[PDB]
């Protein structure tokens, strides 16, 4: 399962 | 920017036997950037049904790819991989060495 | 032994050439099960292993949705980064992302990682402690500051210590015939005359899993590293690997050389001698 998630560099 | 030259290996999945089905592989690794042209050649002619692996990269961030095709070696058929990349002044041709 | 799950993401900006190319691949150890391509037809996360193929629509929809958000994120990233470096718009650029988790023999969390490269060089990396970052230059500092500000690492850590090890273990159990196997290498040697006074001796390891393997040549016990030709370990295509190491031997001296093969699938080193 990949990360669930947002972030943004 | 950064430009790494591909390393090219031409080989079969299993040891090549005349008349027995097999896969012809061209593994290219250690390159950057990702723009690259890889062709398999039967007697100098570009093989059309050629698949490749999903672009992934190594620990030093450089890319690798496997280009592959199903083939049956015969005694007289010649095989090769032609690679072009930004780091290559011209397309490089690596011939497949059965007995190695 | 120990195992690992890792995801690799590549994004390249195509100046005036449509949206940026986004490629995602997932591995447990040296075996792939997932793979997403922006140029592909499906626009879905696709199965690339047998033991993941029947995971269920919920899984595939959930995985498609998320990897789609990864692709948006990276497309946005290529612009931000173009900014930090004051680059023109006319050029193609590369963002690379890898993250995952290692577990030990016990299948307990061993370590997690989260790395990011721009144009093929380190940009920013989550450190051992999963609390702090390593910024590669002045630009990556800004990102560091931004991510610290947003507690990016905490949310990363939660993923690497739970979701990541959790599903690694589900996969390991589910694909146990593939993922929990060790194929020791089939090994052989070949001899070819270079000339009437030289011969190439080549040590092969074929059909091995996983990919980690050491091949070395010795001459009278002494390692011939400077004179050994070694090819990068390569995929065979069937989820196994191959590698060879070669030396040039004066004709008549073949008996002085031994090849040594070390692989997790071998109950003990393998000494090969052309005899």
């Amino acid at each position: 399962m990949i990360l669930g998630g947002v972030f943004x560099v | 920017m950064i430009q790494r030259t591909p390393k090219i290996q031409v080989y079969s999945r299993h040891p090549a036997e005349n008349g027995k089905s097999n896969f012809l592989n061209c593994y290219v690794s250690g390159f950057h950037p990702s723009d690259i042209e890889v062709d398999l050649l039967k007697n100098g002619e570009r093989i059309e049904k050629v698949e490749h692996s999903d672009l992934s990269f190594s620990k030093d961030w450089s890319f690798y790819l496997l280009y592959y095709t199903e083939f049956t070696p015969t005694e007289k058929d010649e095989y090769a991989c032609r690679v072009n990349h930004v780091t290559l002044s011209q397309p490089k041709i690596v011939k497949w060495d059965r007995d190695m | 032994g120990s195992h690992s799950m890792r995801y690799f993401f590549t994004s390249v900006s195509r100046p005036g050439r449509g949206e940026p190319r986004f490629i995602a691949v997932g591995y447990v150890d040296d075996t792939q099960f997932v793979r997403f391509d922006s140029d592909a037809a499906s626009q879905r996360m696709e199965p690339r292993a047998p033991w993941i193929e029947q995971e269920g629509p919920e899984y595939w929809d959930g995985e498609t949705r998320k990897v789609k958000a990864h692709s948006q994120t990276h497309r946005v990233d290529l612009g931000t980064l173009r900014g930090y470096y004051n680059q023109s718009e006319a050029g193609s650029h590369t963002v690379q992302r890898m993250y995952g988790c290692d577990v030990g023999s016990d299948w307990r969390f061993l370590r997690g990682y989260h790395q990011y490269a721009y144009d093929g060089k380190d940009y920013i990396a989550l450190k051992e402690d999963l609390r702090s970052w390593t910024a590669a230059d002045m630009a990556a500092q800004t990102t560091k500051h931004k991510w610290e500000a947003a507690h990016v690492a905490e949310q990363l850590r939660a993923y690497l210590e739970g979701t990541c090890v959790e599903w690694l273990r589900r996969y390991l159990e589910n694909g146990k015939e593939t993922l929990q196997r060790t194929d020791a290498p089939k090994t052989h040697m070949t001899h070819h005359a270079v000339s009437d006074h030289e011969a190439t001796l080549r040590c092969w390891a074929l059909s091995f899993y996983p990919a980690e393997i050491t091949l070395t040549w010795q001459r009278d016990g002494e390692d011939q590293t400077q004179d050994t030709e070694l090819v990068e370990t390569r995929p065979a295509g069937d989820g196994t690997f191959q590698k060879w190491a070669a030396v040039v031997v004066p004709s008549g001296q073949e008996q002085r050389y031994t090849c040594h093969v070390q692989h997790e699938g071998l109950p003990k080193p393998l000494t090969l001698r052309w005899e």
